[PDB]
């Protein structure tokens, strides 16, 4: 029958890994970096398009970057189709907890849900799982700022500071040295640029080939603030620190 | 849940010594409208059964295509279709009663009163009743609707009980039926005159006698009879 | 029986790779050469009609589809594959916006919903993703015209440009050298009739070359009056008339 | 709905899906369980290549199950979860129906239960999950600990830990513990989890997490400074 | 009728035995009383069928319990296990009234009021039936907590009799059972036939009679 | 790979026969039936000495009448001693009797071969199910993941299985009191048990139709292991 | 509208002795004022010194009957030839009855036969399985005429010993299989003469350690 | 039907 | 070898290995014999033990008061088979009022085990049955092999070295069709039959399993002290 052509994308390896996940993550690995980097007073959400051509939209463009709701974004890294599917249905996730609650949905259990689904997938059902790393950026009134990954496995941790997709080694390590506790928004904007501008395979950063957002609390007064940054708006911060 | 539209009225049969009768009019009643003449409601299952069938005609000739697709069935991978293993009227009864009892327990029965009249493979006479409800019973007399009240009486006194069977003839047995048939046509308002008769007997076998009808009618006084009670003329 | 396979066809390779995946893009490279260029006050989308056979009627066959009357779309790769997400991709305007909104999808929503599709194509089980690149050119009132290019993996990409197929690495060169963002709608079907002129081998005329634009409302193809907020689709496919008068000004 | 039989007999009699599923768990950080006189403490590793973490928001190694239990693990973090889930809601339907918390035997037999399940159900594979389940019965004083593992099989230990180099701890603890005289106070239960541990973990730093169970609800987790002490005091003895 | 109290000495169970179709007695030796085990006890009123049916399960439910957790079932957890299931059947037309009575170590004597329309009550005094009325009446009148165990008995036999006498639905026998923390006792059959005449002249009560 | 249900050239299922070897390496469980009772007897055998041997349950009771007794992998034997008392109560509320032991081992066995392509593999133990009812007497079956059962006299199953039940054939007889046999299983565990047999590695149990299905305190069955090597030592 | 429900008539009566059980049941088969049959056996013989009738709806009584006996072949399958005992039997019917709690069997079922100790044995079901253990029962269309009889002939209700005051109650015994057929058949000619559904023949199955007999006796005919 | 204290 | 997978695979010479290998089975079951007169059929079998302390393997079925089988191979699918027989020999009971032919027995029989040798997922039944009845049409004998083919014969043996008993009655044929109102000499025959596939082992009185029908006679297993007679 038709077990001759089965994968089997849900068993273990003789040294207990799931290789359909390992797999993923070696996918997810030549994917555009993307960085977070959560401040005292607000979070960074910083994203390198993979390759752009000179003849690419970018002002209508989103590659990396989405939008949860009004207090949560997301930084993508692997599959764009794969990442759509994943993030209508942590949309639709947020809006049932509203509908049910009357309260916007904590970080965390949107982001547990959402990693329950990528479990599922290296468990059950025989089918591939996502080739899809997420940073999840958001704020709620229990935690504050918060800064997740999630990875094809479905195990996500939370981090001050964190890369995934392409160069996280070297990413990791430049964010270790020059990350500390008390930094501002400001502060960790330049962080993010600057660690992209040493890890990228690019010949230099330019705004055209980056996905950039804040979530400060920046607006008027004890209220969250979602800003995803214009094409003309990376140009202005990019020559703000010195890079162009 | 149903209501009967087409409908077929009494159904009357009895046993004799070596076998049993059975008859039933060939009319189609649409309520007080006596819409259709050349109805069977006497149907063949072999050489050896008939199942009278009184009620809704729909609902009949639905149980008519069950017992012709029976006969069909019983053929397939059978050797001895037509001999040893060939449809007994016992066989066919409880195949009927089986379907009419299931039918009433859907709530959407077949408002039928059926009578199998037949000879099983021993020579034993076989009669027995089933209706809409899958309520059965058997009885050297069986009788449907008006049958049950005006026939039943006049067929109980030629056979009383299981005793008066053997002292029955085909002859005296026939005589009973038909003069009950006649009764029926009096005073049953759903009733037509040309009627159909079966005689199953295990000698001669199966004797299906069609376009019968009720003579030797009394009418005469009739003409006597003047007004409701002090009219004269 | 039944459907036994209700397992990913498609899978990850030790090295990271869709291989099913990458396979349908090769299946797109072998396809016949299609580009879409955006205007300032429109979209054009053009394709060679590569005829299988001088008596089949290349009329029949439409490389370029009407989604709905302001977005179009055309192909590279497997055509059967392309007319069946056309089918799906217009019934899904409907049942998933038009029936809820009683208007049509913007450009980049419907191009979302036909993404969906192949992707799920890609991951679900027992079927191959779709051996298609689409191209959509369409128009709405907030976004104004836009251009995408959608991949066998479920990925879209919004175009100022591009070309996809055969011979798509010279064309989008080609491309490169002529866009500015200035360029007039006629400039763009001038510029996209010397780009396809370039890969097509054989005749190059009205009847071997489809071409259509999303531009300005059509009154006279919208079959009725009465209505003034109605004024007809944006989508228009030249005949082949139109096409050789601009070839001759060439 | 996809079917494959893929937790299945190998000729020498062995699944091998369950037994990789065991080497999952030997990957997994080392989790240790040790039961006191009148208390149950469960210690955790946190491997050490993992800086820059917000160590409030990070899920905890150690899981509430009901406010009288707690579950531990080694092996893979995302199957835990829904072990956890699964339990938790046994927990509340136990007490809706039963009118009385679940005993720390019974949560145990429904996670046990669980996990076998998924041994011999077409279409999925084991949990790369093996458990520590602490806690005390609804009014009762005495002490239990219990051990799954993704066969299906559970047993009741004094103490036991699990994942990688539990080999190593699992030897340690067989000769320091003593059945006839187990841990008196919880000082001295804590001081022999974190001993354990220091034999396998690198630091005393942030890499020890240790979670204390009393009777009648009374669960609190220690913090850095409080593990950090029974850190210094081990090494100063150790000396000599 | 069918009453249960908690007193002193652990919990007093009595029923009648009538059984009726509308006014057509059909049986005066009916067991209203279910021994689920050594120290449950359940009573019935009501649908016969629907009371004699689902208490039986229940006793099957009750032994699966001890064999599953190798522990007699809490009298909370057996009649909540009764009220789950005929909730199951709330407006399907079940007609029950149970008292579930029984001692455990955790509970002590215990009474759980469980009738068909969901409605679980934990009580120390209940009459349930036709007779609840007449059976309220007498209890009520001379019920103390610290009624010795001979009087407690005599007490819930004669609520029964004075239920008996009155009303029309119910009479026959009187079944007596005392609940201790050793589990029930069984205190016998007594025929109204005898008993009211019995109780009539040493009593001196039911002077509304003809002696 | 291959079905799950295939058949061999030889004529056997795969699954079921690579099931009997996973039985083999499963602690030693041993049965022996009398005209006084039947005794189902154990090897617990601990994986380490910190685990509390009491939890060690590889003796079960179905109902008051059945035990049961389990070899192989021992977390399979859960749904089957759950179908077990099912069945045996289930039995009892539709027709007010105990149920016979032969047709609660039929029942457990009719779900042996419920697997394929129903659960995706058959079990991996083996169990020995002793009880009594009113017609057959005493009885002892070995259910097999196979779907067949014997009924035995005797019967040992895991590791040292061959081993033991060479020895129950010559030590065997219809006139065994229910004492002899106790003494009998300890002898023949002791024998084939890799560490030394005492109260706490090894359990006893058994069935008589007075008191039914017991298992013996480690005070009780610590008695009846002094009183056997004292009589081993007078000979 | 259609009603699945009808009455069929008839009663049936059930007496049990020291070494026997009786089940007698009239022959007649009703519908409103019509006669369907003068002999329509009603009371069966169902395989392990078991006897039977569902009395009320034959409809309904027939598919209990018919369902009963198939449960008797099964058990015998399924239990190694075992006897079903009466009081198994009885536990059973319940389940067959209350099976259809909510569209009920319209019957008065009678079960009669030995129990386990050799003694006479007679069950009693209304229509949802509710059962009951008993020396004496009519069941159907006349049970309220002739039940009192029973009361007062085979318990001896209200009969006290002559000159004890009523103090003394007469006290009971068990009645031989003589003295039962003398109360079934004047039990039968009473309800014969007083209802209108009664009547035609009455048949009666004894059941014993040996098996079980049939008596049969005509009953009048109006 | 059927029975009902 | 390639093509032995499963039961939806042909080989390229045309055969289906898994029933193969399912007829294997058979082979290595204990043997049972299969005889019939006019007027009574009857079942021998030689139970099979796993040792001394063990039970002997009961081979024989009853499905209704005239019909039963006895087995050879798994006994758990024989069970199965058996359970089948008897709801359609009961479905012919209650619907009908007439007892279910044996030749249709045998038909109902090859359908069910047909339906498993052209499905996936599904195996072929691991038995041999031989179905004995009396019924309108006098005395039965049916042998169902698992590949789903029903043969009706006077006489046969399937297990075992069941050649030596099929050889036997081949010789017996016309001696043994003859005992007509003899059941005790019919089942000598048998017992006889039986014998002729025994090697170092002898038929001992909880060894022998007997079974027969006929005309005045429901089908009624001998076991334990009640074949003593036949030895
Ligand atoms: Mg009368």
């Amino acid at each position: 029958g038709s077990r001759r052509y089965d994968s089997r994308t849900t068993i273990f390896s003789p040294e207990g890994r799931l290789y359909q996940v390992e797999y993923a993550l070696e996918s997810i690995s030549h994917a555009g970096t993307a960085i977070g980097i959560m401040a005292s007073d607000g979070i960074v959400l910083a994203a390198e398009r993979k390759v752009t051509s000179t003849l690419l939209e970018q002002d209508t463009s989103t590659e990396k970057l989405y939008k949860l709701n009004d207090k949560i974004a997301v930084a993508v890294a692997g599959l764009t189709a794969d990442a759509e599917i994943l993030i209508n249905t942590a949309r639709i996730h947020a809006q049932n907890y509203l509908k049910t609650y009357n309260e916007d949905i904590p970080v965390e259990i949107l982001v547990r849900r959402l990693s329950d689904i990528k479990q599922g997938y290296t468990q059950h059902g025989g089918l591939r799982p996502f080739g899809v790393s997420f940073i999840y950026a958001g704020y709620d009134d229990r935690y504050g700022y918060q800064l997740y990954t999630s990875n094809p496995s479905g195990n996500y941790t939370g981090w001050k500071a964190i890369s995934v997709g392409a160069n996280t080694s070297a990413a990791q390590t430049l964010l270790q040295m020059d990350y500390k506790d008390d930094m501002k928004v400001d502060d960790a904007i330049e962080l993010a640029l600057k660690t992209l501008s040493k890890t990228t395979d690019s010949s230099a950063l330019t705004y055209d080939r980056l996905e950039f957002a804040t979530i400060r609390k920046g607006a008027n007064d004890g209220e969250v603030y979602q800003k995803i940054f214009k094409p003309q708006e990376i140009k202005d911060i990019l020559v703000k620190t010195g890079i162009t | 849940t149903q209501q009967p539209i087409v409908t077929g009225t009494s159904v009357i049969s009895m046993k004799y010594d070596n076998g049993v009768i059975i008859a039933a009019d060939n009319l189609g009643s649409y309520g007080s409208l006596l819409r259709f003449n050349g109805v069977e409601r006497l149907i063949p299952v072999g050489d050896n059964t008939v199942v009278g069938i009184s009620g809704d005609i729909s609902d009949m000739q639905h149980i008519e295509r069950l017992l012709k697709d029976l006969v069909t069935e019983n053929a397939y991978d059978n050797p001895l279709a037509d001999a040893e293993e060939a449809l007994e009227p016992s066989y066919i009864f409880e195949y009927l009663a089986t379907v009419m009892y299931q039918r009433r327990s859907k709530m959407n029965p077949l408002w039928n009163a059926i009578i199998v009249a037949g000879v099983q493979s021993n020579g034993d006479q076989f009669l027995r009743y089933v209706n809409l409800l899958g309520v059965t019973y058997s009885s050297p007399t069986l009788a449907t609707g008006f049958g049950a009240h005006m026939a039943n009486p006049l067929l109980r006194k030629v056979v009383d009980r299981e005793s008066d069977i053997p002292k029955t003839t085909v002859q005296v047995a026939e005589e009973a039926i038909v003069n009950a048939m006649r009764v029926l046509y009096y005073r049953d308002a759903r009733s037509s005159r040309n009627f159909s008769l079966a005689i199953i007997d295990k000698n001669t076998g199966l004797t299906f006698k069609k376009n019968l009808q009720v003579e030797n009618m009394k009418w005469d006084f009739a003409k006597d009879i003047k007004g409701y009670g002090t009219q004269k003329i | 029986m039944t459907d036994r396979y209700s397992f990913s066809l498609t899978t990850f390779s030790p090295s990271g790779k869709l291989g099913q995946i990458d396979y349908a893009l090769t299946a797109v490279k072998q396809g016949v050469t299609s580009l879409g260029i955006k205007a300032t006050n429109g979209v054009v989308i053009a394709t060679e009609k590569k005829s299988s056979s001088p008596l089949a009627m290349s009329e029949t066959l439409s490389k370029v589809s009407l989604l709905t009357p302001d977005i179009g779309a055309v192909y590279s790769g497997m055509g059967p594959d392309y007319r069946v997400l056309v089918d799906k991709s217009r019934k899904v305007a409907h049942t998933s916006y038009k029936r809820i909104y009683g208007e049509y999808p913007p450009t980049k929503l419907l191009v979302s919903e036909v993404a969906k599709i192949m992707q799920e194509a890609t991951q679900s089980g027992g079927v191959r993703p779709f051996g298609v690149s689409l191209l959509i050119a369409g128009h709405d009132e907030f976004n104004g015209f836009s251009l995408y290019q959608v991949d066998p993996s479920g990925s879209y990409f919004p175009w100022k440009a591009t070309a996809i197929g055969k011979g798509s690495v010279a064309a989008k060169t080609f491309l490169e050298k002529r866009w500015n963002d200035e360029l007039e709608l006629e400039d763009a079907i001038h510029i996209a009739l010397l780009t396809l002129k370039e890969s097509v081998e054989g005749e190059f005329n009205g009847d071997t070359i489809e071409l259509a634009i999303i531009g300005d409302e059509n009154p006279d193809l919208l079959g009725y009056t009465g209505i003034p907020t109605d004024k007809g689709p944006r989508f228009r496919k030249l005949t082949s008339q139109e096409i050789n008068d601009r070839l001759e000004a060439l | 709905g996809y079917d494959r039989a893929l937790s299945i007999f190998s000729p020498d009699g062995h699944i091998f899906q369950v037994e990789y599923a065991l080497e999952a768990v030997k990957r997994g950080t080392c989790a240790v369980g040790v039961k006191g006189k009148n208390c149950v403490v469960l210690g955790c590793e946190r491997r050490s290549t993992l800086k820059l973490q917000d160590t409030r928001i990070t899920p905890s190694k150690v899981s509430k199950i009901d406010s009288h239990v707690v579950l531990s693990f080694s092996g893979l973090n995302a199957d835990s979860r829904i072990l956890i889930e699964k339990a938790r809601v046994e927990a509340q339907s136990h007490r809706l129906t039963l009118e009385d918390p679940v005993t720390v035997e019974y949560l145990t037999r429904y996670v046990a239960g669980v996990q076998q399940r998924y041994t011999q159900s077409g279409g999925v594979r084991p949990f790369g999950v093996s458990t520590l389940i602490a806690g005390f019965d609804p009014r009762d004083d005495e002490p239990k600990l219990y051990q799954t593992e993704p066969s299906g099989i559970y047993s009741s230990w004094s103490a036991q830990t699990i994942g990688r180099n539990s080999k190593t701890v699992r030897e340690f603890l067989e000769k320091n513990y003593d059945r006839k005289e187990p841990p008196a106070t919880v000082e001295e239960c804590v001081k022999l989890t974190v001993r354990s541990l220091l034999e396998v973990v690198q630091t005393g730093a942030k890499n020890i997490e240790i979670t204390v169970v009393k009777p009648d609800s009374d669960i609190v987790a220690l913090s850095s400074e409080e593990i950090n002490q029974y850190v210094t005091q081990i090494e100063q003895e150790k000396q000599e | 009728t069918m009453l249960a109290f908690r007193f002193q000495g652990g919990i007093i169970v009595a029923v009648d035995s009538r059984a009726t179709a509308g006014n057509w007695v059909a049986s005066q030796t009916v067991k209203k009383v279910i021994e689920i085990n050594p120290f449950l006890l359940g009573t019935m009123a009501g649908g016969a069928a629907d009371c004699q049916f689902w208490e039986t399960w229940l006793g099957s439910q009750c032994r699966l319990h001890e064999l599953r957790e190798k522990e007699r079932i809490s009298v909370a957890a057996a009649s909540k296990i009764l009220s789950n299931l005929v909730y199951q059947y709330k407006g399907a037309g079940l007609s029950m009234g149970t008292m579930i009575c029984g001692y455990t170590r955790k509970e002590g004597p215990t009474i759980y009021y469980v009738d068909s329309d969901g409605t679980r009550l934990k009580g120390d005094i209940f009459c349930v039936g036709s007779g609840q009325t007449f059976a309220y009446g007498v209890l009520d009148s001379n019920y103390k907590w610290d009624l010795s165990v001979e009087d407690a008995l005599y007490l819930g036999k004669r609520s029964i009799l004075a239920a008996a006498h009155r009303d029309a639905y119910s009479g026959g026998s009187v079944n007596l059972y005392h609940v201790t923390e050793d589990g029930w006792i069984y205190h016998g059959n007594h025929d109204v036939g005898e008993l009211f005449w019995k109780v009539k002249e040493e009593e001196g009560s039911f002077n509304n009679v003809i002696g | 790979d291959r079905g799950v249900s295939t058949f061999s050239p030889e004529g056997r299922l795969f699954q079921v026969e690579y099931s009997l070897e996973a039985i083999k390496l499963g602690s030693t469980a041993i049965g022996i039936a009398t005209k006084e009772g039947v005794v189902l007897g154990v090897e617990k055998r601990a994986t380490s000495p910190l685990l509390e041997s009491d939890s060690i349950e590889k003796i079960v009771e179905i109902d008051r009448h059945i035990g049961c007794a389990m070899s192989g992998l021992t977390a399979d034997a859960r749904s089957m001693i759950e179908h077990a008392r099912t069945a045996a109560v289930t039995h009892n509320l539709y027709y007010d009797e105990d149920i016979n032991v032969e047709s609660l081992t039929q029942s457990v066995c009719d779900l042996a071969l419920r697997f394929g392509e129903l659960m995706s593999r058959p079990f991996g133990v083996a169990l020995l199910i002793a009880g009594h009812d009113a017609d057959d007497g005493y009885q002892l079956f070995h259910a097999e993941p196979s779907g067949t059962f014997y009924r035995y006299n005797a019967k040992a199953i895991g590791s040292g299985s061959e081993g033991a039940q060479a020895e129950l054939l010559n030590e065997w007889h219809s006139s065994l009191t229910l004492k002899e046999a106790e003494l009998l299983v300890l002898k023949i565990l002791k024998q084939v048990m890799e560490e030394k047999l005492d109260e706490n590695n090894a359990q006893l149990s058994c069935i008589t139709k007075q008191d039914g299905f017991k298992i013996y305190d480690n005070e009780k069955t610590a008695e009846l292991i002094k009183e056997l090597k004292e009589k081993e030592a007078a000979e | 509208q259609f009603n699945p429900y009808g009455d069929n008539g008839g009663t049936i009566l059930g007496i049990a002795g020291e070494d026997f059980a009786v089940l007698a049941g009239d022959t007649r088969n009703i519908t409103d004022y019509s006669i369907n049959s003068r002999y329509e056996p009603k009371v069966f013989d169902c395989g392990d010194n078991i006897v039977m009738s569902a009395n009320g709806f034959a409809a309904d009584g027939d598919a209990l009957v018919k369902r009963f006996k198939n449960s008797v072949k099964w058990y015998h399958f399924d239990h190694n030839d075992k006897k079903l005992s009466i009081n198994s039997a009885a536990r059973n019917i319940q389940h067959l009855l209350y099976g259809k709690r909510f569209f009920p069997y319209y019957v008065h079922t009678i079960i009669a036969g030995l129990d386990e100790d050799g003694k006479g044995a007679v069950y009693s079901f209304d229509p949802v399985g509710s059962y009951e253990r008993e020396q004496c029962r009519a069941g159907g269309a006349a049970a309220s005429l002739i039940m009192p009889f029973l009361d007062n002939q085979v318990n001896f209700k209200n009969q006290y010993e002559p000159g004890t005051n009523g103090k003394v109650k007469k006290p009971l015994k068990y009645l031989s299989v003589e003295e039962v057929i003398k109360l079934v058949r004047d039990s039968f000619t009473s309800a014969t003469e007083r209802h209108i559904q009664v009547g035609d023949g009455l048949e009666i199955l004894i059941v014993t350690k040996d098996g079980v007999r049939k008596e049969f006796y005509e009953l009048k005919r109006d | 039907x059927f029975l009902f204290x | 070898n390639n093509y032995d997978g499963d039961t939806v695979t042909f080989s390229p010479t045309g055969r289906l290995f898994q029933v193969e290998y399912a007829l294997e089975a058979i082979k290595q079951g204990s043997v049972t014999v299969g005889l019939r007169s006019n007027t009574h059929a009857v079942l021998v079998a030689l139970k099979r033990n796993a040792d001394e302390l063990s039970s002997y393997q009961k081979k024989i079925i009853k499905c209704d008061e005239h019909m039963g089988l006895s087995l050879a191979g798994l006994a758990p699918d024989a069970r199965v088979l058996s359970n089948y027989l008897r709801q359609q020999c009961n479905y012919s009971s209650l619907v009908f009022n007439r007892k279910l032919a044996v030749e249709r027995a045998g038909h109902l029989l090859c359908d069910k085990a047909q339906k498993n040798t052209q499905s996936y997922g599904g195996r072929p039944y691991g038995v041999g049955l031989l179905i004995i009845g009396y019924d309108k049409s006098g005395a039965h004998l049916l042998e169902f092999q698992p590949s789903g083919n029903v043969t009706e014969l006077y006489g046969t043996a399937i297990g075992a070295r069941s050649q030596g008993a099929k050889t036997y009655l081949e010789r017996t044929l016309d001696t043994f069709i003859k005992i007509d109102g003899n059941p005790d000499e019919l089942i000598k025959a048998g017992v006889e039959a039986i014998s002729q596939s025994l090697r170092d082992e002898s038929l001992t009185v909880d060894n022998l399993s007997i079974a027969i029908v006929g005309k005045d006679t429901p089908f009624t297993i001998y076991d334990g002290e009640a074949v003593a007679k036949y030895i």
